[PDB]
DNA sequence: TACAGATTTTATGTTTAGATCTTTTATGCTTGCTTTTCAAA
DNA sequence: TTTGAAAAGCAAGCATAAAAGATCTAAACATAAAATCTGTA
């Protein structure tokens, strides 16, 4: 047969279509789920390695870079109540939701995971009985629906597509009674990622948690405490509860708590180090490593002024610590294959250079042409006030400040190049060279934005960045703060 | 049946129908009215619960293709030679009948309370707490989850 | 003489034709116009004329 | 091969669309009045521009 | 409710021809049942005929388009007067193979959707006479590949003074490269409704110079050069030919009503001829003598009907200036030919075949015979000079030729195929008393209906109407005495009592029956209201009479 | 029971019909001023 | 034959309707791999 298009490159997944209702004749014909060996969980890794042929310099700061990646001192009134919830709510055989929210780096999610860990090493001592732990991140998946193919195929150890893994879970939560059940603590993480226009997955993971049989701990974690109140309807808001867990930003002293944890071992601490190669160990001189404390505070009430968030005092640590180790290995000519201190100078240029702005030396650098486009558009800025100015008249300005400067030495000599080329035999242009050239590097540099019309002279252009800014950039110019 | 947990709004009929036959027997295809008003005339009485009937409406389309389904229904519970009786739960000649549920007060919260926590040996609550709580949580248009979540979080 | 495009309206496709909103323009130039009533003989010249 | 209905209406059409509608009975208003009325003046001034 | 739905179906219970009793009633129903016959007879032998012409039209239609289509640029037809409605078949040719690519201005919203269009086409046929492919121009590039065979691709654009002309324009240079693939030849078939100048100026002139390489003209108007209308004309002529004769009012209706129409005044020449021949075998009891077997059932009514003709009322007051006989004389007086069909005939054939006169109407030619100006209109071509003596005719003004004859003048014609239909409207809605007869007797007097009230005070007010004002024009020209005795003639309805009670009654009555008429009105097309939120002033869209 | 074939489910791409919202331009009412033909002296 | 004066026309101003189209979505139209039903061998 004739087609009349074609879809070859279609990938279909091996997923299944019968959801769990018609799995067994009777809700009697159950069998116990636990003594189920594809329930509850009962090979890409070594592709990635290979055969090291040297030897690494690790140097004497290259411990503290390692200590201080992302890879619970601050949070115990939160550990406790999500533990608390959870501890009563697994024991009791019950189902419940628990809400936290807060801003990026504020430890959320290693706090659930420690509380799940703890909660497994408790289910470990048959202290509570055993339940399956589920995360499911928002951002992780490609459609919203998929944890709907993630948590069934957690719990059963079948793939099927999403409406039958939905109905699956449905009838699973509702009508499986609890002596057949085991226990199951899901973690949706990015909350916000997974809200759709309907509303269907988020009414359903929080609707599960007031079914009877369920035995469901859902722990959501979000990004503001007014989620619900904000995007979601009043029957999801009803679900989920009042009780709410805030995760605040981190104060500079816990955030010298947790850079004091990274470096509990290493700080004040001796390495030997060898002069031949630069590798250090930690226990040829005898070198003691130190991070002073002004430091680690200055940069700690920073962070914590800015977010509290952790991920960002961690960060700038490890900057500080690599500035200092690039200066070390340069005065040394070290290479890859008595006191090292990382000081405040480094934290400083650590903090100064997330806090550096490149658009203003970005602009003192541009050609004539582009400094004298920026230049006429900012007259016409001044001229009339309209914040918005048509790139012909900012030709027809260029021309006038070109014919009105004639006496000025730079001009007498820019006025050829400009309107020839330096050539005889090239005809006086309406743009002048590099026109097009500067017009489309600020536009793709974000300084300028230009709207979508045809017409070239009355298409208009504005100011992306800030006046003053573009101000303080053409004043750093010579020749045109002169005329 | 809940239906919201459902794949489409359309398929709802052939849901009632998985509701209801016996799995040795014939389980049959069905799309709309008519194949359950088949089914359901040899019989024995009928009864739906439907948690949600306004997600029985479609999101999209218009006014004349929303309430297709919820039309349908309230047909399909309404003729003769059935035996099909409609019990349909939403939040807020043939129309059907309507019971407002109330937003509960202080002192039904209160009873609620006390009921409920009847099946234990002793209460570790003043009832001046749960009287507090119940005149916090009930306002005007209150919860009870609320109430549930306050005691809990105490 | 709409079917054609002789004459036009302000809605190009879906047109309410009975729609006291909808209103309706020449899509004639000139030189047709001029042709047409040298064909009946009518005098649509002598209307401008006066006038510019 | 246009109807003579046809042509007139197109000529009818050229006329309402390039004439203002407030002089038409200055143009085209010949009928004899039984009752006191006062028909159009006529425009003033011509146009400047060839509408 | 019924009433309520958008559509729905009746099967309706139920527990034998349309024609009536004529003569008051006293028509016997088996002429009732030949009245019915003869007009079968007559409306067959004509729709057959009919149907012959129509297949002759397409037929030359076809071999025409043929001829002029197969006898490095574009083979360009001009199918000026054209609806769209040919089927062109190309012919089968060995070693290349024809495709006719048909495309309208719905199928045309952009040049991607005609090019995708038209290589489905292609291929689809190329499949269906003897791997899937990309459907663009490189499959007419490699067309010799995947097929072996040469290709003619026909473009018929179907209803092109419909079409955007960007979008052709930019299809037709699009189309233009494939003139070097040296095994593709490309024919473009235009159905122009307006003139050619037209589509002239709406593209652009290097489109012009490109379509100027070879191009042709061919003009099929439905009445190009009136030789298919005088066909159907002739074959109305023939099936009642000596059975029944036209006025010359009904053939002056037919010329104004094809004078009227462009491009379907054939259909519309049937539809009028029909429509007359219904009327007649619908009306006159005298039908059934349009057969001859039929004569010996004549009575007293029949007699007394036909005494009442005008010639023959000046054929018996000139008999006196100079029963059983007036049977005899009715009998023997209706057999003769009435030659006009005949000689009409005559004069078409003479002057077709040999004074080679071919731009001639036979309808106006029948008028100007009907008339007695054959010379009249024979002298307006300086050919047949010789030949005036030669073909003279005079009508024979027979008697009780009106008893069988096809005559305008009741307007029956003019009301039922082309109704003054908004003037109708108009004058129903300003004299309603030539549509209620006049027969809660009281009101129905004293008070004229509603709407027609409501068009007497929408007549004689401006262009812009303030409804307050008009509500109560309205309110004081209704009865308030006599309102408000009707409206308690009702006893078992008490709520219309309480109402009544009220001393603001009336002018609730008078808002409630001028609300009702307003939106009728409104419904109908005659006001417009001003601003969608404001309600309160309306504008006439509909003067009476233009 | 196994199995080839037919249909359904899930999943996505293609094209047309129509809705909504924004921006710029026509247009209708207000008000004051100048010209002009028509119903009485 | 005048009169004059009330209707008609001009024009600036300004609120507002509407034309045009940018942006988008629903719906009709279309394809397809895996799963599931289905009638036999
Ligand atoms: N109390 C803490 N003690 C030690 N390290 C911490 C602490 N809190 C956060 N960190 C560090 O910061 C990282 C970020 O924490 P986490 O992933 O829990 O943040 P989050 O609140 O979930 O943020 P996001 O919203 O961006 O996902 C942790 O992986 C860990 O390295
Ligand atoms: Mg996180």
């Amino acid at each position: 047969v004739i087609r009349k298009f074609t879809k070859k490159n279609v990938a279909r997944a091996k997923k299944k279509y019968t959801p769990f209702s018609k799995r067994f004749k009777s809700i009697a014909a159950i069998p116990d789920l636990t003594s189920l060996p594809e329930f509850y969980g009962n090979r890409f890794e070594n592709k990635l390695k290979t055969t090291q042929k040297h030897q690494i310099v690790e140097t004497i700061f290259s411990k503290v870079k390692k200590q201080l990646n992302s890879s619970l001192p601050a949070r115990e009134n939160e550990f406790a109540s999500i533990y608390l919830s959870a501890y009563s709510a697994i024991e009791s055989d019950s189902a419940t939701t628990i809400y936290v929210a807060g801003t990026p780096g504020v430890g959320k999610t290693l706090t659930v995971r420690e509380v799940v860990k703890e909660l497994l090493s408790s289910s470990a001592q048959r202290e509570i009985p055993d339940f399956l732990y589920v995360e499911i991140n928002g951002l992780k998946m490609v459609k919203p629906t998929d944890c709907y193919e993630t948590l069934w195929n957690k719990v059963s150890g079948e793939r099927l597509t999403w409406a039958a893994s939905m109905e699956s879970l449905e009838f699973y939560f509702k009508r499986v009674p609890k002596n057949k059940k085991k226990t199951i603590v899901v973690l949706l993480d990015e909350l916000d990622a997974m809200v759709t226009k309907s509303q269907d997955i988020m009414y359903n993971f929080f609707n599960w948690t007031t079914y009877e049989n369920a035995k469901l701990i859902v722990i959501a974690v979000a990004n503001t405490m007014d989620l619900p109140e904000r995007q979601l309807g009043n029957k999801i808001t009803s679900r989920i509860g009042f009780t709410r867990i805030m995760f605040t930003g981190y104060t500079h002293e816990e955030l010298k708590n947790i850079i004091d944890l990274r470096l509990k071992g290493l700080n004040d601490s001796f390495f030997y180090v060898d002069t031949k190669t630069g590798n250090a160990i930690l226990i040829v001189r005898k070198v003691r490593l130190r991070m002073s404390a002004d430091a680690i505070e200055i940069a700690s009430r920073k962070v914590a002024s800015v977010s509290g968030d952790a991920r960002r005092a961690l960060k700038v640590c490890k900057r500080a610590a690599e500035i200092a180790e690039k200066h070390y290995m340069a005065k040394h000519g070290y290479g890859y294959d008595g006191v090292q201190t990382v000081h405040i100078t480094h934290v400083m240029k650590a903090l100064n250079e997330t806090l550096n702005s490149h658009v203003i030396t970005f602009m003192t650098r541009l050609s004539f042409t582009a400094k004298l486009f920026i230049y006429a558009l900012l007259n016409l800025m001044k001229k009339n006030g309209s914040q918005e100015q048509e790139l012909g008249d900012i030709v027809d300005e260029i021309k006038l400040l070109i014919e009105v400067n004639g006496s000025n030495k730079f001009v007498m000599e820019i006025a050829k190049t400009l309107f020839q080329q330096g050539s005889d035999n090239i005809s006086e242009q309406l743009r002048i060279i590099s026109w097009d050239f500067v017009l489309n590097q600020l536009l793709d540099a974000g300084i300028l934005f230009k709207q979508t019309m045809k017409n070239d002279r009355i298409c208009c252009v504005k100011l992306n960045i800030s006046v003053e800014e573009a101000k303080r950039a053409m004043n750093e110019d010579e020749t045109l703060r002169n005329l | 049946i809940n239906c919201i947990s459902l794949g489409e709004p359309s398929s709802i009929f052939q849901k009632i129908f998985d509701s209801f036959q016996d799995l040795n027997g014939p389980t049959l295809q069905i799309k709309n009215m008519q194949h359950l008003q088949k089914f359901l005339e040899p019989y024995t009485t009928f009864v739906v619960v439907l948690d949600e009937m306004d997600r029985l409406l479609h999101a999209n389309t218009s006014e004349t293709q929303s309430v297709r389904t919820i039309l349908e229904l309230f047909l399909l519970a309404k003729l003769p030679t059935v035996s099909f009786v409609l019990i349909g739960m939403a939040n807020s000649g043939l129309l059907p009948q309507t019971i407002v549920f109330q937003p509960y007060t202080a002192e039904q919260m209160y009873e609620i309370v006390i009921q409920k926590m009847s099946s234990l040996p002793t209460i570790i609550f003043q009832p001046m707490a749960i009287k507090f709580a119940a005149k916090k949580c009930a306002g005007n248009t209150g919860d009870l989850r609320k109430l549930f979540d306050v005691l809990r979080g105490s | 003489l709409h079917t054609l495009k002789l004459i036009a309206t302000t809605m190009n496709k879906n047109i309410d034709y009975l729609s006291p909103k909808v209103r309706w323009k020449v899509n004639v130039p000139w030189e047709i116009i001029k042709e047409i009533s040298e064909s009946v003989h009518f005098n649509i010249s002598d209307y401008f004329s006066d006038i510019h | 091969d246009l109807s003579i209905i046809s042509k007139y209406l197109l000529i009818a059409s050229y006329i309402c669309s390039y004439l203002e509608p407030r002089y038409d009975a200055s143009i085209f208003s010949r009928k004899t009045r039984i009752i006191q009325g006062r028909a159009a003046y006529g425009r003033r001034k011509k146009k400047e521009v060839n509408p | 409710a019924d009433a309520q739905r958008s559509h729905y179906t009746v099967y309706p219970s139920l527990p034998h021809i349309p024609f009536v009793k004529l003569l008051s009633g006293k028509e016997s129903e088996v002429n009732v049942e030949k009245r019915w016959e003869l007009y079968h007879q007559l409306h067959s032998h004509f729709h057959d005929q009919v149907d012959h012409i129509i297949d002759n039209i397409e037929a030359d239609l076809k071999a025409e388009i043929s001829d002029l289509l197969y006898s490095r640029c574009f083979n360009t037809i001009f199918l000026l007067g054209s609806d769209s409605t040919t089927k062109i078949e190309l012919k089968d040719e060995s070693s290349r193979y024809n495709v006719l690519i048909e495309l309208t201005p719905k199928e045309s919203p952009n040049v991607r959707m005609m090019l995708r269009r038209s290589m489905y086409k292609l291929y689809s046929a190329a499949d269906a006479e003897e791997n899937d492919v990309s459907y663009d121009l490189s499959l007419v590039e490699n067309f010799k590949r995947l097929f072996g065979k040469d290709l003619a691709m026909v473009f018929n654009f179907k209803d092109v003074d419909s079409i955007n002309f960007n979008t052709l324009d930019n299809f037709i240079i699009l189309l233009k490269s494939a003139f070097k693939y040296d095994h593709v030849k490309i024919s473009l078939i235009f159905n122009i409704n307006t003139n050619l100048s037209n589509i002239e100026k709406n593209l652009r002139q290097s489109t012009i110079r490109l379509l100027k390489r070879n191009y042709h003209k061919l003009d099929v108007s439905s009445n190009k050069g009136f030789k298919y209308g005088n066909q159907i004309f002739q074959s109305f002529l023939d099936t009642v030919d000596g059975k029944l004769n036209l006025s010359d009012r009904f053939v002056e209706f037919i010329l104004s009503k094809m004078a009227n129409n462009t491009n379907h005044n054939l259909q519309l020449l049937t539809k009028m001829l029909d429509y007359s021949l219904m009327s007649y075998f619908f009306q006159n009891a005298f039908s059934v003598f349009i057969d001859p077997v039929n004569v010996d059932f004549l009575n007293d009514d029949y007699l007394k009907i036909l005494s009442r003709c005008p010639t023959f009322m000046f054929f018996v007051e000139g008999l006196i200036k100079q029963n059983r006989g007036l049977e005899e004389f009715f009998v023997e007086f209706l057999v003769r030919e009435n030659p006009i069909n005949g000689h009409a005939k005559f004069v078409a054939r003479f002057l077709e075949e040999e004074l080679n006169i071919t731009n001639f109407n036979l309808i106006e030619l029948y008028h100007n015979l009907l008339i007695g100006k054959l010379d009249s209109y024979l002298d307006r071509w300086s050919a047949c000079k010789e030949y005036k003596d030669r073909l003279h005719f005079e009508p024979i003004d027979t008697i009780f030729q009106e008893l069988f004859t096809l005559d305008n003048r009741s307007g029956l014609l003019t009301q039922s195929i082309f109704p003054s239909y908004k003037s109708n409207i108009e004058d129903n809605l300003l004299s309603w008393e030539q549509v209620l007869p006049s027969l809660s007797g009281d009101l129905d007097k004293i008070m004229a209906p509603v709407l027609g009230q409501l068009f007497k005070l929408y007549r004689e007010a401006n262009m812009t109407i303030n409804i307050y004002d008009f509500y109560i024009a309205f309110r004081e020209t209704l009865p308030k005495e006599e309102i408000l005795n009707f409206i308690r003639k009702d006893p078992s309805n008490t709520k219309l009592l309480e109402l009544a009670e009220t001393p603001d009654a009336f002018d609730k009555v008078a808002l409630i029956l001028f609300m009702q008429a307003i939106f009728a009105f409104e419904n109908m097309g005659l006001i417009k209201f001003q601003s969608t939120k404001s309600y309160d002033l309306v504008e006439k869209c509909v003067w009476r009479g233009i």
